[PDB]
């Protein structure tokens, strides 16, 4: 049976983690105590799924998760919250102090003293596994833990495990909104290391999900408890073919192969088009054509970067629910007729499809509606080459005055590391420009 | 478990702390017998910051009280919340500083700082993990300046990897309460600028104007003024004692608010401050609080932020909110008022939210701003200083207790070499 | 415009490197210095105002020990007699060619033996009964932002290297309280003093070579010139002083690749903070010698603070950056070149 280890870091990954397991425990019938009152129906079978939950001989289901935060505020809310009886007590609070939004604290200085506890806890987790295929790291571009500890842990897992998928879900830093002055630095320092190890980093942007929650869900005052659920639905759409039956099943190494041409351009965006409420659940028929057209609207992306300021390289439409492949064929035919959606000359196919017969679940306390079908579009795009340029421009000013650098030097970073990290980024915009040029 | 050692030296510090330990208790449900008579259960979780456990489920605060006289120490005991402080921590002496910085730093403070460090090492080594030290003192009274700065130096020599956040009342422009405020303030600046991480500049005239224009208070005693400083001191440590959607702490705020290690002097501020009658006429929302906190009238530093550029602002929100609203508002401020912000630092604002607000508010806020306008406060003292030093007026009381003119020249030079650093980011130019 | 001049030197392969056929990763276009990876994917180009190709002994433009002195340090020896201060810095990592360039070998001397022979020779050719020249010196170290003297023996104990204090005299400027200021007549004195100091310096064995400089070393020469334009009354009234500092800085040492805890880490932090401030200062100085108004943060490191009057003003600064041409040590070289580029910018 397949297995996938989930590794949550920082306030953002741990808080995003709270929504993913809240969703999966409902998709599988598990209560927060770990028990499972669905087995009385069948008395056997595999309604529990070893891709996420290991099972004891007592009738309890334990997730394959590790929550490392280097601070106790968020993992204590799980230890006291509604899900205290689900997680194995080894949730690494550790955390005498946090990383203070500093790569230099989460990487070496305070990242040490805790990582060997994480790798030991991860080593225990893959020895209980038969068919381990992949890691799922949920972190944040901009923090200190989510920037440095992820880098360290990936550098260590590439050594230990090696030929294993490693998919990142990161909160991309937004152009306008920001909650810190040291996000550009930490982002460009995380990429420097993660780019040589990771295999596909799915980016999300809170400024986009805010506008989505505004225009489509009709929430004028949204918070993070609502966006984390959308992200849970994304990961549920990726992690569906490993749990539920379907027609075109998509394993995790398929994302590693049908979306990354070259081993540096692996930062695709993400969508989930039926983001409608129960009010507008009616007045809409929710067919594949409407959805596939929505996924390529510039608005309904979970990241803020116009796909029309660049070209598409690869796309991946994970369908779930009642879908017949003629509908997807017609949908994809409709996009190729459209000129706004422009494709690289070196990818005439450009699309992937994956269909699954289990539709998405509705959480109580949720803003999304019940739908007989749903879709997740994960696209690679040259548009991000601007976003990268924006971050580089933000880095170029502050580092021209050595602002905030003594806070990094004070915890074990050299000046040349900042310059070495910038160089690696200049050499990633040139790659996108090199990919956009037409053949001759 | 992140832990703060609170030190408070001098009548200003002793009478701000005496209000701070009255507020944190109310926030944690502790009584003057050190018991626990609260209702919620998040209080006891992270109470280890300020308080220490005792035998009968009693909580003693980590106060270290070192006023150089005996009157202030006696007032705290013969007082509301005085029967919880550790008796072996009421450190004092007789015949205080004499409004002299030197007596509190060389003559009469050197005979008493060892006895204080005996308590610091005894309340720090009883910690699983320490975050930093929290001083509340005055600039312009000798003892607070002197015996505070020497203590800062000794702790930053013993504990150099820890925060030393200071809450300092600065002298006011129009009217003074000592004729040697300039000298003592400069000499304390020379020992704080080099040995601090986040200093919070407070001024009593701005507090009087707050009490007058906003709270519609015409007889405000110092208890009313310290009631606002307690509020800010509390809000800095809310995301270390209560959960939140977006957490911070002393070091995160320091990292975000100090580009270069000497610009750690901040205008503080707190919202929602309102008159008792005008509270049924306005809505409690984030736009109201943003319009209150970014106003020059709610400063507590006696400096107009429109006479300069905000280098780096912060915001420690408290309550159930929507982080979109905070992000939108702290973007609108930086888009509209671009001239009041700095161009080489794209996002000048930090945000932080907690889920547990104060005892009677549906949401609160707190504000820390690094601004070039603070140079005014310094530019004034150096103008006073250089006058009184050009004629050696009140110096035969500073030299008598073992000092040189060099210690005045050095400090005056450092002050102007901070004015310069604040004024290098204060010109209206374009890219 | 030449308020600051940064020069870089490429030391030739070591005999072991020659035996190992270590790839060459630094090349010349005469002036440019290009650094090509062993993979040859990305190539990095640096340009400075002075470059010293000392890799071969046949290349047109070979910079020996006499092309270094004649190009960087002798103009500072001649900006002294005009009464104006000078500074020389030396940056580089272990194996880069710092000591070969500054001090040198017995067969091949560096800057210090040549400076302290040419100066005493110019004094044997300019001193008359009218004009007279006097030289003093000191030799101190920075260790975790604490000054320490090196030309004094210890007090026969486990640990005692006394921390001294920096103070701002109102007219002259920063200075040290307790600094030995010994007189000197020829190089035979400077050699003994330096040999006594460099053995009391701080040098540890981390995961690198087992002798790593964990301290900055400053070495001063105060030249006072007295002149008698005779008029009946008091004579030898004129007095012009010139400080000639010859500083030898330490290496950056990133801590991830060189796993350190405790004291070694605290040394690395200081060594990097100081160099950050120094590069910021050297940037901001040329930024004001090129038509601007800025502030120089002298007051962030004890080195930039005490050399305040010898770095800026009418002073003249020179700096040598040493780099290796092998692929075994290539991030050290990239960081070294990047530091000097920031200086030049
Ligand atoms: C129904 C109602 O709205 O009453 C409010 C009230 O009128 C106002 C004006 C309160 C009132 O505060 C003042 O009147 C005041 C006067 C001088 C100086 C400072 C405050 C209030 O006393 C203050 C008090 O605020 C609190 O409850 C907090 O817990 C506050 N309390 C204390 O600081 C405190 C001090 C000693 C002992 C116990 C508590 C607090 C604020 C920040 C951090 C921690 C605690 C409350 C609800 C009010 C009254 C009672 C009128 C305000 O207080 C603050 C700082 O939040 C003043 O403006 C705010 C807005 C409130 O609406
Ligand atoms: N979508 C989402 N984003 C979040 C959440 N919490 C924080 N973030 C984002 O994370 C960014 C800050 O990173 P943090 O996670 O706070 O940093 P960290 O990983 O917690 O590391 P620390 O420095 O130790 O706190 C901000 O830009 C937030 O928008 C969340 O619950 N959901
Ligand atoms: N905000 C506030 N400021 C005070 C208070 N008491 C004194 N001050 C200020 O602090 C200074 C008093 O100095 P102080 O340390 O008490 O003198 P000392 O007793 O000789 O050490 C004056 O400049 C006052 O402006 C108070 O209760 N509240
Ligand atoms: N330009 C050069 N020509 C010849 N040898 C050199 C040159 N530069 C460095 N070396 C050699 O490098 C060796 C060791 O380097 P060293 O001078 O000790 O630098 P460091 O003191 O920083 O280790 C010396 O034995 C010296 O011969
Ligand atoms: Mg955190």
């Amino acid at each position: 049976m397949r297995e996938c280890i989930s590794i949550h870091v920082g306030q953002a990954g741990v808080q995003i983690g709270n929504a993913c397991w809240e969703l999966y425990c409902l998709e599988h019938g598990i209560q927060p105590d770990g028990q499972m009152p669905s087995d009385k129906t069948i008395g056997g079978g595999d309604d529990s799924f070893n891709t996420f939950f290991s099972e004891t001989g007592a009738g309890k289901h334990v997730p394959r998760a590790v929550f490392v935060d280097l601070e106790p505020t968020v993992i204590d809310e799980v230890r006291t919250g509604t899900y205290r009886q689900l997680f194995h007590p080894e949730q690494l609070i550790t955390g005498k102090e946090d990383a203070a939004n500093n790569y230099a604290r989460g990487h070496y200085t305070i990242g040490k003293e805790i990582i060997d506890l994480v790798l030991d806890r991860i080593r225990k987790l893959a020895d209980q596994c038969t068919g381990l295929q992949g890691f799922l790291v949920f972190h944040s571009f901009g923090g200190g833990t989510g920037s440095g500890f992820t880098s360290l842990l990936m550098e260590r897992l590439s050594v230990d495990y090696g030929k294993k998928s490693k998919l990142e879900f990161s909160i991309y830093p937004a152009p306008q909104v920001s909650t810190a002055v040291v996000e550009p630095y930490n982002s460009i320092l995380t990429t420097h290391t993660t780019l040589e190890h990771s295999d596909c980093a799915f980016m999300v942007d809170n400024e986009a999900i805010y506008d989505i929650c505004r225009r489509n869900l009709d929430i004028e005052r949204p918070t993070y408890t609502n966006l984390n659920r959308l992200i849970s639905q994304i990961v549920s759409s990726i992690t569906a073919s490993l749990r539920f039956d379907g027609a075109l099943n998509v394993d995790l190494t398929e994302f590693q192969t049908n979306l990354v041409p070259y081993p540096r351009i692996h930062f695709p965006l993400a969508t989930y088009a039926p983001v409608i409420s129960a009010e507008k659940a009616y007045h809409e028929q929710l067919s594949v054509a409407e959805i596939t057209n929505a996924c390529f609207e510039p608005a309904n992306q979970m990241v803020k970067c116009d796909p029309r300021h660049g070209k598409y390289m690869a796309c991946c439409l994970l369908y779930r629910g009642d879908v017949v492949p003629k509908d997807v064929n017609a949908a994809i035919a409709t996009i190729k007729t459209k000129r706004s959606i422009q494709f690289v000359d070196w990818c005439p196919t450009g699309f992937k499809v994956g269909i699954n017969y289990q539709p998405p679940t509705v959480v109580p306390g949720g803003d999304l509606a019940k739908v007989q079908r749903a879709v997740c579009m994960l696209s690679n795009t040259t548009a991000i080459a601007e976003a990268w340029a924006r971050l580089d421009h933000k880095f170029d000013l502050m580092y021209a005055k050595r602002a905030f650098v003594h806070w990094y030097v004070g915890e074990g970073m050299e000046e040349g590391e900042f310059s070495e990290a910038r160089e690696d980024m200049a050499a990633l915009e040139k790659d996108y420009e090199e990919v956009g040029v037409d053949s001759v | 478990m992140r832990e703060i050692v609170h030190i408070q030296a001098g009548q200003c510090g002793n009478q701000i702390g005496a209000k701070f330990w009255e507020v944190i208790s109310d926030e944690h449900g502790i009584d003057p017998t050190g018991s626990y008579h609260g209702d919620s259960d998040l209080q006891l979780e992270r109470i280890n910051v300020y308080y220490n456990e005792a035998t009968g489920n009693k909580y003693v605060p980590r106060a270290i009280l070192v006023d150089l006289e005996p009157g202030t120490m006696d007032s705290v005991r013969s007082g509301p919340f005085g029967q919880i402080f550790r008796p072996d921590n009421f450190v004092f002496g007789q015949s205080g500083a004499g409004n002299n910085w030197a007596k509190g730093h060389y003559t009469e403070g050197a005979e008493l700082v060892d006895s204080v460090l005996d308590v610091v090492r005894k309340e720090s080594e009883s910690c699983d993990c320490l975050q930093g030290f929290q001083l509340t003192h005055s600039l312009g009274g000798g003892t607070g300046s002197g015996m505070g700065t020497l203590l800062i130096s000794k702790i930053r020599e013993e504990y150099p990897d820890r925060i030393m956040n200071t809450f300092s009342v600065m002298p006011s422009p129009k009217v003074s309460d000592t004729v040697v405020e300039p000298y003592n303030a400069t000499l304390s600046v020379h020992q704080l600028v080099e040995n601090t991480d986040e200093t919070y500049c407070i001024d009593n005239e701005a507090l009087y104007d707050i009490c007058f224009r906003t709270l519609k208070l015409t007889t405000p005693t110092y208890g009313d003024l310290n009631h606002l400083v307690s509020a800010t001191m509390s809000g800095v440590t809310t995301c270390l004692r209560f959960p939140g959607q977006l957490n911070a702490d002393l070091r995160k705020l320091a990292v975000n608010m100090v580009p270069f290690p000497r610009l750690h002097f901040f205008m503080p501020g707190f919202a929602p401050l309102t008159s008792r009658g005008s509270q049924q006429y306005r809505a409690l929302t984030v736009p109201e609080l943003t319009q209150q906190m970014f106003d020059s009238k709610n400063m507590m530093a006696a400096c107009d932020p429109r006479h300069g550029r905000y280098l780096t602002v912060a915001a420690i929100f408290r309550g159930r909110m929507s982080m979109k609203e905070v992000d939108e508002q702290m973007l609108n401020v930086q888009n509209k008022n671009s001239s009041y912000f700095v161009e080489w630092i794209p996002n000048n604002v930090k945000t932080a939210v907690c889920d547990i607000p104060p005892r009677g508010l549906k949401m609160s806020a707190t504000f820390i701003g690094n601004s070039t306008a603070i140079q005014e406060l310094f530019k004034r003292i150096s103008e006073q200083f250089t006058a009184m030093f050009r004629r050696k007026a009140f110096l035969h009381w500073y030299t008598g207790e073992g000092m040189d003119e060099m210690e005045f020249t050095e400090a005056e030079s450092n002050m102007n070499d901070l004015v310069s650093e604040y004024q290098q980011y204060q010109d209206a130019t374009a890219d | 415009n030449s308020q600051v001049t940064v020069a870089v030197r490429v030391r030739p392969f070591s005999k072991r490197e020659k035996t190992e056929k270590a790839s060459q990763v630094v090349f010349t276009n005469g002036e440019e210095i290009t650094v090509e990876h062993p993979d040859m994917k990305q190539v990095y180009s640096f340009i400075y105002d002075v470059s010293f190709w000392s890799f071969d002994e046949c290349h047109p433009g070979y910079a020996s020990q006499t092309t270094v002195y004649e190009t960087l340090a002798a103009p500072l020896l001649d900006r002294a007699f005009e009464g104006y201060n000078t500074c020389l810095f030396a940056y580089g990592q272990t194996g880069s060619g710092k000591s070969y360039t500054m001090m040198g070998l017995n067969e091949e001397p560096g800057i210090i033996p040549r400076f302290c022979e040419d100066l005493f020779a110019q004094i044997a050719k300019k001193q008359t009964s009218e004009v007279s020249y006097h030289l003093e010196m000191s030799f101190f170290e920075v260790y975790n932002e604490k000054i320490h003297d090196l030309l004094v023996c210890k007090g026969e104990n486990g640990q005692r290297k006394q921390p001294l204090r920096a103070r701002e005299h109102p007219v002259s400027g920063p200075y040290v309280e307790g600094l030995s200021m010994n007189v000197v007549s020829s190089y035979s004195d400077i050699q003994s003093w330096l040999e006594l100091g460099n053995k009391q310096r701080a040098t540890a064995a981390t995961g690198m070579n087992d002798k790593s400089s964990r301290s900055h070393s400053v070495f001063t020469l105060v030249m006072t010139q007295t002149k008698t334009e005779v008029v009946e009354g008091e004579e030898h009234d004129h007095r012009i002083t010139s400080r000639i500092n010859l500083v030898d800085l330490a290496g950056s040492e990133r801590c991830s690749t060189a796993h350190s805890s405790g004291q070694r880490l605290k040394e690395g932090v200081s060594i990097n903070k100081s160099l950050l401030t120094l590069g910021k200062v050297i940037s901001a100085l040329s930024e004001q010698a090129n038509g601007k108004r800025v502030f120089i943060p002298y007051r962030e490191s004890t080195l930039t603070w005490l050399l305040k009057e010898s770095l800026g003003g009418n002073s003249k600064t020179a700096m040598i950056a040493t780099v290796s041409p092998a692929a075994s040590n290539i991030e050290e070289t990239l960081s070294t070149l990047r530091y000097a580029t920031q200086a030049r910018l």
